[PDB]
């Protein structure tokens, strides 16, 4: 049972 | 007192001394009474392995051809531990894991039953806050936590023990105070255990806790210097990682695409230098020809991205240069041998461009234990997708090694649906997608093979070595 689950960031691993 | 709990799972029990046979026998009986497939016993004390090269080939020939799902040992002091644990990704668990697994009637998480005394965070379920860190910091902190035996989660739950944040400015602190136990800590909580190799206690433990009065960068730098700076008092457990010249005669160029919190860069620099390597940081403004001509011993490039222009220019000027990422360095530290990147795993190269989106790749997995959970989540991440703890209708794929278990049964039934069809495929689809940089078809026959436990070379992590 979760508390908080952040919204996924599609380009987190490539952001400049 | 029998059950199907361990159906189709193979075990290797290592007996370190003659006095452990009673417990080995005990453990074997419990495994056999609960339907283990194969259960080998190997006495370390009774065969001179000195001057035998106990490498991967030797292990697959001695104990295969079928995969060993678990090694049961209360020691890491055997000469094929690094091959078993860091290469083949086979969990190494104590005798207590078997006893506890039979009593609770489920496959327990292996991490907390590791006998590696470096696994100081074995009891920790840790969420790293992406709104606190850039991509490269996130990868590094994940690598170190995994290396200290902890578990990474992508969600905060009742089972989460620690939330990593950079500062009190991270949105998440406020966003979780509204909603509501577990502790907020700075990354120096992880780093201290790595550097000192003992539990974090007393005043230093308090300096790693989130402090809402650390409102500037200056206060963070000061805590970092108190907790992992010039200690001068020694590290504990000095023989765990005994090769103090691991990076002798190697000189690393550090890409500017990393962009670490300055005290984190100091930690990384200090790590390389205490292993006798050298570090030169590259900046975007550098003329690369004259940098590499001024320091001609530079033989390694460390970068985040495979598509960096710095890396393209670097390869042009220095065609035989080693091209790795920060994860590569720590894998070399784990193996205690300098290892070229082509002999390491896919994940040790600078990362490929994003292949998939979430909508194309939101994956669940089943029957992956310990370091294989870590590996599959890293792979899905660097492919561009999301991985979930549970199987829901949101999932685009289920990844599986075999046909056993309840997630496979439910997902295999859902595959028969007409429109929004979940796909069941093996882990080699992920690895070949990444290796080839292509959206391969998961329904090709090679990726519908679910009898991968018949060969140890089909262990996740072996594609690309």
């Amino acid at each position: 049972s979760i508390i908080y689950e952040p919204e996924f960031n599609e380009n987190y691993l490539w952001a400049e | 007192s029998t059950s199907l709990l361990f159906e189709q799972l193979n075990f290797l029990i290592l007996v370190a001394a003659e006095a452990e046979l009673p417990i080995a026998h005990s453990t074997r009986k419990l495994l056999m009474d609960n339907s283990c497939n194969n259960c080998q016993i190997y006495e370390l004390y009774n065969e001179n392995l000195k001057d035998v090269k106990t490498d991967k080939d030797w292990f697959m020939n001695k104990f295969g051809p079928q995969t060993v799902h678990f090694v049961i040992s209360n020691t890491i002091n055997f000469p094929f531990y690094k091959i078993v644990y860091f290469d083949l990704l086979i969990p190494v668990v104590s005798h207590t894991w078997v006893q506890d697994s039979v009593k609770t009637k489920r496959h327990l998480r292996t991490n907390m039953y590791s006998p590696n005394p470096f696994h100081l965070l074995r009891d920790c379920q840790v969420y790293i806050s992406k709104s606190s860190f850039n991509k490269c910091e996130y990868i590094l902190y994940s690598d170190l936590l995994h290396l200290l035996g902890g578990t990474l989660v992508n969600y905060i739950s009742n089972r989460t023990t620690h939330v990593i944040v950079q500062s009190p400015q991270d949105p998440i602190i406020a966003t979780v105070s509204k909603l509501t136990e577990w502790k907020f800590v700075y990354p120096i909580w992880i780093l201290y255990h790595f550097k000192m190799a003992k539990p974090l206690k007393g005043e230093l433990a308090t300096l790693c806790e989130l402090d809402m009065q650390d409102t500037s960068e200056e206060q963070l730098f000061a805590k970092w210097e108190e907790v992992i700076g010039d200690k001068q008092t020694s590290s504990s457990q000095l023989t765990l990682h005994p090769n103090k010249t691991l990076f002798k005669n190697h000189h690393f160029a550090i890409s500017p695409d990393l962009n670490f919190f300055t005290p984190l860069y100091w930690f990384l620099k200090g790590f390389i230098e205490d292993l006798d390597g050298k570090v030169t940081p590259l900046s975007f403004s550098d003329d690369l020809k004259s940098v590499y001509q001024a320091f001609p011993d530079i033989d390694c490039y460390i970068g985040h991205s495979a598509n960096s222009p710095i890396l393209e220019k670097t390869k042009s000027i220095k065609p035989e240069i080693h091209v790795g990422n920060v994860s590569w360095l720590f894998y070399m530290f784990a193996l205690q041998k300098f290892t070229p990147v082509s002999q390491c795993k896919l994940i040790h190269q600078p990362f490929h461009a994003k292949l998939f989106t979430s909508k194309e790749l939101t994956v669940a997995y089943t029957n992956y234990f310990g370091s294989q959970r870590f590996y599959i989540q890293r792979l899905v991440e660097i492919l561009g997708g999301l991985s979930t703890p549970e199987l829901t209708r949101k999932n685009t794929h289920l990844i599986t090694k075999s046909t056993i278990g309840k997630k496979f049964k439910v997902a295999k039934k859902w595959s028969l649906d007409p429109q929004n069809a979940i796909i069941v495929t093996n882990h080699m689809w992920l690895e070949q997608c990444y290796m080839n940089n292509s959206k391969l078809n998961p329904k090709d026959s090679r990726f519908q093979n679910f009898k991968l436990d018949d060969n140890m070379g089909w262990n996740i992590g072996q594609i690309g070595m």
